RNA sequence: ACGAUUAGC
RNA sequence: AUCGU
């Protein structure tokens, strides 16, 4: 213990208490929590009971059946019988002979028993989940030592947090995205010079907005996708009044646009700054320390010291070797940086280096990028946005009700609160752990550290789409690690194989957002959004059989506008694509052939 | 009305009633950017308050005492805190700071800790290593927030000049009382008045960067920077939440006689549980109606199948069957002073009998009542308080029920009489049907779990070197190269060509120190373990992963509420069955060498 | 207070016979009459739902004798 | 039959918001 | 739905099920009572009449 | 003490029941797929209707009357036990007609 | 172990996949065998040491009787409507007669048996040990049907 | 209520969802029978206290005569020629005994 | 126009679009017959004067 | 103003959008 | 001669 | 944790 805080106080000190921050601590703490719960259960109860009733109520449960331990804390069940709820005599006495057992063995149970139920810091009463507001600070944050905080983008993406935990604990919708955007004006400005960013790269960043070119106040929900897709949602929600607002004042081009028309939308947009915004939010926001200058030499025995240290075992070196080999064959540079075993000391240097103080001039050559960024005038979007701008979509008719409307399934949320009331009312709560549900997806379970599951599966998607030997596929596996067997199987699996939207969307980088992760999204995907319009095939919206992964991207395509509306989500039918479904399945794969 | 003068278009930008453009955000912003703390503090006295926003203020916050009486140097050279109430009395003392200032130049009416002080606590006397101590822990406390308040009061300050909002939906406006009514602002500017004074300038503290500044004055305590930050909370929580104010100001008064107390992070400790166990633990004493869902998770339980089925309505006989809270309750109130908040939160909670949504309503606003601020202490104190704790085994393993030793390893005979048995049963099966079961072997595998614990991150480096030259064995350093030497990934680097004989010495070597702060509960130390001593430990865990994975029905849930078990918290709550809670006190110090230990590793 | 709150937002959210009928008796935006009539079909659904139709909260004065 | 209005907009009583169209108020 | 997808436990044996289940019910003993009221109700109406 | 059920009653003479189709549910269930299966493959249907679609329905409606759900087996001699059992102890006997 | 040292057999880690990638296929359809034989057959040569375990109990057939594993028999009932419940079907009627279970071909018969109840059914003993038990339920020599 | 805290049996619509997506159909169809009939499966209001309340009407019958909602039914006759309504068909006739 | 005061003949026009939303072909087909005949009758709602 | 459906562009003159 | 040192997930 | 002092 060498502190700051006091002079002179260094010193030693031998404990017998395990460590924390140990790899094993928390799986052998929930391990041997179970365990003793079972044994009690089992052996050491009975044996010091005499009462009837309680003995009945100890042979009714196992932890196989009613118990769940997560490290320190736990929770178990009492199922009700049918002449009603357990005897509270008999749990009282069971609790006092758990807090006698708990002592043989040096633990102390803090045990409550009130009726309601308490876990990982969750409050229900009556089936009805309670977010404590208290437990998430707004001004607060915790720091140990005495460093100096970091620079502004820091406090902006602070800020999103802050704005994103106010969404999770469900406050009055219009007043608190009243206040976001307060903040959002008020930590916006730093001078050096002045920097700022302009609203636009706010709202790309996830921050909802009230009210633009004249249309109706308080019509976009939070519930809006961050990112692209955000973009497209509530363009593509508002288009033909942003179209008419353009025309109305000074912005007409002889030009026929598929998706504005004869708006002259550069100009407008960026007379705005939207493209300036929307661009400068995807700049990094911490100071690029990493690749300063380094010796020669020297970073190549740092780098061959890591390599030697990762790979001991010749056989799977062997395995990496001949996964390059034929990814040479065979990849020939159809996706541009595959992942692989030999670049992983590379990405642990970069992180190394990462972590640490950054000299002035680095701070300067941010804020040199954040200017030109500003300074400068943008075409067009992404490719990305706009190939989502060719899809129109319908909204006829609401789901039915999901939840009946007397329920309070959660605090905060209520008729005062329209918003998150009719959201999940017509979706409905999440009834399934998300971390399975996303489990199911992957292709490989886990990886080396230094290496993304995601981009594995992302790279071995994008080799099918675009067209590839099953042999590049069974290369890239080799170079994750895979044994040759295995990797030719799983690839030749892969081929053929077709998978649910998550991991299909996850080719054109989307994925849930972590808004959405609170309410059942995955029956939305399935059922309420439709690819068949309403009134049959339109011979335009014909996706062809090869490019069949369209289906998913087109999907949040819809969901995202499903959910960004206000109100009753709302059953949403595919219209029409203007390029056709193939041109824009061709626009998809000449945006893959990139990164 | 100069927010109004300043900040005309704004409002009506964000508040629906103008198109929301650039220019005027910008505009905005640059107003924001030139701002001086003084004109946030003269636009926030241009509040005309009402009654019902006025909690009496005690006159004890400002008049403390000293800080030599309340720390004092042990054997071994060292500086602690002696302790008044309890082995808890261990934060920071509510003393006053005056007289540890010296003025800052370029402006006289801020002040620092003086430098004459820091030198004298540097050469050895014991008083400045005092003064100096408490000064850091001070500066510490105060520095606990994201930006300078003011930010925060002027925002809030613009956001609530727009007044009620048009609910679309509801076709009505919202019906929240104005900021003439928040009480916790009004004690904000009634408290930077009092310390204020005839000094022209009115921010009791300004935050930098590294290190605040202190307003001198005989009135200023070290309890007001927590309180000021409790406060805006609070004030920011009423606005956006729609609080009732009588909770609101019963949260005031809490938060003020903590305040008034010796040290209010030790009273926010001792009294964390008043609102939880006063409203969420005491409703529905006698239920007439309400709905509850009728949820019924599948047999297939380790895969968490949840089914909604309807809602069934309340019977009168599921009514709170719990044990009365109310002895210990009113105890803890009667001990602290705080009697009539008890009273009043247990005379309101009693009046809802109808689970609807008013009565959640009311359990959120008083659990969001309490007040969240980041605990600090000196990390001389949590080690010692929260690492010298031993558990205490009453009828430990018998001695006859072991054998001979194993190297450093006692298998214990199957004979026993003692409940050590069954663990060692279940570990010992675990452990078994890891080794037969194959894919442990996968080269692969293997490098992913020795890839595992190799992070950029620190893991106590310079002891490893330490460790690892005493016995004369050199490793490569590099210089010239930016990357941190601090690091396991530096670690990584160096502990390539080594094979493990020579490295098995800097298992045994001394770990570093951590520590991070957390809301309403005491900070937790971290000791982060060398990189060989992370690897030493792989089976422990694989095994364990093997337990939580096949043998038992448990989670290993993540960090947001988003990634968790809600259902299964909705489903044990429901009224036919009820839940229990168990939780186990300091379960790091709980498994030692005499009993937990000792059995796992054997069977292992 | 709240409770008079919360059900004057209900019964306004909420709140909106037998006998022959008589004759006297492309680019879509986002609008809020457009979200109100998804609003008003949203809330007829569930309102004609056979269970919700006879499902009450509290026995009357019969039903608990 | 689409006609759209542009310009000339003005407040509405109901609720304070500015529209873009004197149609579009109505 | 329900008459399409149900299943029972993978490992019950339906006696000892039962068994398990009924045993709360039979305690109570609120059946008792009524026949009572019953009495009490046909005393009133031939006494009134 | 006769209490009357619109299904038939067989009672069950083992203790471990697991899945079997011999039951009036199981065979409405199956006749009603016929039924629909012959209305797919009358001569005056099936032109209307392309090639793959037929046999995906006819694939959907042999799976719909082969699922294995026990709420037939459980309807016809589980259902009749429990409700004779909880029938006596009730604040409302049964009023039945036949 | 004593086996693989001396054993000239040796894995050959591309005969299915080879054998799988020129199955001719139309790309509409959803389902396709050989993507999902390719999914439940798996290789990773800890299939070598289970086969060279299984072929080494021949030697002691009076002390150990090398079952199959339960976990390899479908969950529940199997499904001749369902292309997995086939695949899982073949590999388990191919597994099964190197084993040393004496009651082998009665597992062999009822592991099809299960999984087309319904559809298609024989007469048994008794209602207890009727046509829908579990496959691995029948250890005993005189549980084989009279069927 | 008391059937369904005494009753072995539970309700889990994972059969339906497994049985129709081990389902063969082609992609290039402008209409699948397997999502056609699961969209149709899920009831209204999510609640399934439908089917404990239908078997205890069984000893009511003198008082309560338990009928099928008018929603239920195709809000304009029907088509044999449209797969939804055809499903539809299937549900009522298969729910109708009870 | 005075007849339209009397006629109790509503146009819902949406029956044929229901009506023709289901109808099987395959989606590589290039001439749509649903489509073709949806095209071509247009419904509207003053095409009943 | 006339609005065209299939891209949104607003002709100012009735007659000009067929 | 002193100095901007840290968990696991 | 030595070039900051
Ligand atoms: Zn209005
Ligand atoms: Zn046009």
């Amino acid at each position: 213990v060498n502190d700051s805080f006091s002079p002179g106080n260094d010193f030693t000190h031998m404990t017998t208490t395990f460590p924390s921050g140990s790899t094993a601590t928390s799986t052998e703490h929930t391990a041997n929590n179970s365990t003793m719960m079972e044994t009690f259960l089992t052996v050491w109860g009975p044996e010091h009971t005499d009462d009837p009733d309680v003995l009945r109520l100890m042979k009714s449960l196992t932890i196989q059946r009613n118990y769940v331990c997560q490290g320190d804390d736990g929770l178990m069940i009492i199922d009700g019988n049918t002449a009603g709820k357990v005897n509270s005599e008999t749990i009282q006495k069971m609790l006092e002979l758990i807090s006698k057992y708990g002592e043989e063995f040096g633990w102390k149970y803090d045990i409550a028993y009130d009726g309601t139920a308490e876990y990982l810091k969750l409050y229900f009463i009556f089936g009805c989940r309670i977010p404590n507001l208290s437990r998430h600070p707004i001004v607060g944050k915790e720091r140990a030592n005495s460093s100096a905080e970091e620079p502004w983008p820091a406090i902006l993406d602070q800020i999103m947090g802050i704005f994103f935990n106010g969404v999770h604990d469900g406050l009055q919708w219009q007043r608190w995205i009243r206040y976001s955007w307060a903040l959002c004006c008020a930590f916006s400005r730093q001078r050096t010079g002045y920097l700022q960013y302009p609203m636009w790269s706010f709202v790309y960043w996830g921050l909802p907005l009230v009210k633009v070119f004249g249309s109706d106040p308080w019509i976009f929900s939070w519930y809006m996708p961050t990112g692209d897709l955000g973009m497209y949602s509530w363009i593509s929600l508002i288009r033909p009044l942003m179209t008419r607002w353009m025309v109305a004042n000074g912005y007409v081009t002889d030009k026929c646009s598929p998706v504005f028309g004869n708006a002259d939308y550069r100009k407008c947009f960026n007379e705005l700054k939207l493209y300036q915004g929307y661009y400068m939010a995807q700049l990094p926001r911490n100071p690029k320390k990493s690749g300063r200058a380094a010796p020669r030499e020297v970073r190549e025995q740092f780098t061959q010291a890591l390599s030697d240290y990762l790979m001991q075992n010749p056989e799977l070196k062997s395995r990496v070797l001949r996964g390059r080999s034929e990814w040479e064959k065979y990849g020939a540079g159809i996706i541009h940086n595959p992942p692989s075993l030999f670049d992983v000391p590379h990405k642990w240097y970069q992180g190394a280096q990462e972590a640490a103080t950054a000299t002035r001039e680095e701070l300067a050559e941010m804020d040199e990028t954040l200017m030109r960024a500003r300074k400068h005038s943008y075409s067009s979007f992404s490719k990305l946005l706009e190939a989502y701008l060719l899809v129109k979509w319908r909204m006829c008719e609401a789901r039915e009700p999901s939840v009946d409307l007397r329920l309070p399934l959660c605090a905060g949320i209520d008729p005062l609160n329209s918003d998150p009331f009719l959201k999940m009312v017509s979706v409905g709560p999440m009834l399934q752990s998300t971390r399975k549900y996303f489990a199911q997806t992957l292709f490989m379970a886990k990886t080396v550290s230094g290496l993304d599951v995601n981009a594995i599966d992302s790279a071995l998607l994008r080799l099918r789409t675009l067209g590839a030997d099953k042999k590049a596929l069974t290369a890239q596996l080799l170079m994750v690690g895979l044994q040759e067997s295995e990797a030719d199987a799983l690839a030749g699996k892969i081929m053929l194989q077709d998978v649910n939207t998550v991991q299909l969307a996850r080719v054109v980088n989307l994925a849930v957002p972590d808004t959405w992760m609170s309410l059942d999204f995955d029956t939305m995907f399935k059922h309420h959004v439709k690819l068949l319009p309403k009134d049959g095939r339109h011979l335009n919206t014909d996706i062809p059989p090869r490019m069949g992964w369209l289906r998913a991207i087109l999907r949040f395509l819809g969901a995202g506008m499903a959910m960004t509306a206000t109100g009753v989500a709302v059953d949403i039918y595919l219209e029409d694509i203007h390029g056709g479904g193939r041109s824009l399945g061709q626009r998809f794969m000449t945006w893959m052939r990139q990164e | 009305s100069m927010i109004l003068t300043q900040f005309g278009p704004f409002i009506e930008s964000i508040s629906g009633i103008t198109d929301q453009s650039n220019d005027v955000f910008e505009n905005a912003a640059k107003a924001f950017s030139m701002f001086t703390r003084s004109d946030v503090y003269k636009a926030l006295d241009e509040i005309p308050f009402s009654e019902d926003a006025m909690l009496p203020i005690p006159p004890t916050i400002y008049t403390k005492p000293s800080h030599d009486s309340y720390y004092y140097i042990d054997a071994l050279n060292r500086v602690r805190r002696k302790t008044y109430q309890g082995p808890d009395d261990v934060y920071v003392p509510n003393c006053s700071i005056v007289e540890l200032l010296e003025p800052h130049e370029t402006l006289t009416s801020y002040g620092r800790l003086s430098e004459a002080i820091e030198n004298r606590a540097k050469d050895g006397d014991s008083q400045a290593r005092i003064a100096t101590t408490y000064g850091r822990i001070a500066e510490s406390q105060a520095r606990q927030i994201k930006a300078p308040l003011e930010k925060f009061v002027l925002a809030l300050l613009v956001a609530e000049a727009g007044g009620s909002l048009y609910d679309p939906v509801l076709q009505k406006y919202d019906e929240i009382p104005g900021l003439s009514h928040n009480c916790p602002l009004w004690c904000f500017r009634e408290i930077c008045r009092h310390i204020s004074g005839p000094l022209p300038d009115r921010a009791p503290y300004l935050y930098l960067s590294a290190g605040v500044f202190w307003l001198m004055s005989p009135r200023m305590t070290s309890a007001i920077p927590p309180l000021l930050s409790d406060l805006v909370n609070l004030a920011i929580l009423q606005q956006t939440a729609g609080l009732d104010p009588s909770l609101v100001r019963l949260g005031v008064q809490i938060c003020l006689h903590a305040a008034a107390s010796s040290s209010y992070a030790w009273f926010i400790l001792k009294t964390k549980s008043i609102f939880p166990q006063n409203t969420l633990h005491s409703m529905y004493e006698s239920l007439e109606g309400g709905y509850c869902p009728n949820l019924e998770w599948l047999e297939p339980r380790s895969d968490y199948k949840f089914m909604y089925m309807g809602a069934m309505p309340l019977s009168t006989k599921y009514a709170r069957s719990a044990p009365s809270n109310d002895k210990k309750a009113r105890e803890l109130g009667e001990k602290y002073g705080l009697s009539s908040v008890v009273s009043e939160l247990r005379r309101r909670t009693k009046t809802y009998s109808k689970h609807d949504f008013t009565s959640v309503r009311y359990i959120r606003d008083a659990m969001a009542c309490t007040s969240g601020i980041f605990l600090v202490r000196t990390p001389t104190e949590t080690v010692l308080q929260e690492y010298t704790q031993s558990p205490e085994i009453k009828v430990p393993i018998p001695q006859k029920d072991w054998t001979g030793p194993i190297g450093e390893i006692r298998i214990l005979k199957d004979t026993t009489s003692s409940i050590a048995r069954y663990l060692y049963r279940t570990w010992y099966l675990a452990a078994a049907r890891m080794a037969a079961q194959p894919r442990t072997w996968d080269p692969l595998f293997q490098a992913i779990m020795r890839s595992q614990y190799v992070t950029a991150r620190g893991g106590s480096g310079a002891t490893l070197r330490e460790s690892l030259y005493a016995i004369n064995v050199s490793l490569p350093d590099f210089k010239g190269l930016p990357v941190k030497a601090a690091t396991k990934i530096f670690q990584a680097a160096q502990l390539a060509n080594l094979p493990f004989s020579h490295t098995s010495v800097a298992i045994l070597a001394d770990t570093s120190m951590g520590l991070r702060n957390q809301v309403q509960r005491r900070p937790r130390s971290i000791m982060p373990l060398n990189v060989p001593q992370q690897q030493v430990s792989a089976p422990h865990t694989l095994t364990a992963d093997y337990i939580n994975y096949h043998m038992n029905l448990s989670t290993t849930s993540g960090s947001a509420v988003i990634e968790k078990v809600i259902p299964l918290g909705v489903y044990a709550s429901s009224p036919p069955n009820q839940s229990i809670n168990i939780d186990i006190s300091a379960c790091d110090a709980s498994i030692t060498w005499d009993f937990f230990l000792s059995v796992i590793m054997a069977a292992i | 207070p709240m409770s008079t709150r919360i059900a004057e937002a209900t019964s306004a959210i909420v709140s909106k016979v037998g006998l022959p009928p008589t004759a006297s008796s492309g680019n879509m935006t986002l609008t809020s009459s457009e979200i109100q009539r998804h609003i008003t079909e949203f809330i007829s659904s569930w309102q004609n739902h056979p269970i919700v139709q006879v499902s009450a909260d509290v026995e009357n004065r019969k039903t608990a004798q | 039959p689409p006609t759209a209005s542009s310009g000339h907009g003005y407040q509405c009583h109901v609720c304070s918001a500015v529209l873009f169209s004197p149609l579009d108020l109505d | 739905v329900a008459l399409l997808s149900g299943k029972y436990p993978p490992d019950l044996v339906t006696n000892v099920w039962y068994a398990d289940a009924i045993y709360p019910m039979y305690a109570d003993t609120e059946v008792f009572s009524n026949l009572q009221r019953d009495v009490i109700t046909c005393e009133a109406v031939q006494t009134l009449v | 003490e006769v209490l009357l059920l619109p299904i038939d009653h067989q009672p069950a003479n083992v203790t471990t029941p697991t899945l079997d189709f011999t039951n009036e549910l199981t065979n409405w269930r199956a006749r009603v797929c016929e039924l629909m299966k012959n209305l797919v493959d009358n001569q005056r249907y099936q032109p209307g209707w392309t090639q793959s679609l037929v046999s995906s329905m006819r694939g959907t409606l042999g799976k719909l009357k082969l699922i294995k759900s026990m709420t037939p087996m459980y309807l016809q001699q589980l259902a009749p036990v429990e409700l004779a059992v909880i029938a006596p102890m009730l604040p409302f006997p049964p009023f039945q007609v036949p | 172990v004593l086996l693989q040292r001396i054993s000239p057999l040796q894995i050959d880690p591309t005969i299915i996949s080879n054998t799988m990638s020129t199955v001719s296929e139309s790309t509409t359809q959803t389902l396709s065998p050989a993507s999902s034989i390719l999914g439940k057959l798996r290789p990773s040569n800890s299939d070598f040491s289970s086969f060279r375990v299984a072929l080494a109990g021949w030697l002691y057939n009076g002390v150990v009787t090398t079952v199959i594993d339960d976990s390899s028999y479908p969950k529940d009932g199997g499904s001749v409507t369902s292309l997995e419940n086939l695949w899982d079907f073949f590999i388990l009627a191919l597994a099964l007669p190197l084993t040393t279970d004496p009651c082998a071909p009665v597992k062999a018969f009822m592991t099809l048996a299960n999984m087309m109840v319904g559809f298609e059914t024989i007469p048994m003993d008794n209602q207890i040990y009727t046509q829908s038990r579990r496959a691995s339920a029948f250890s005993t020599p005189h549980t084989w049907p009279r069927c």
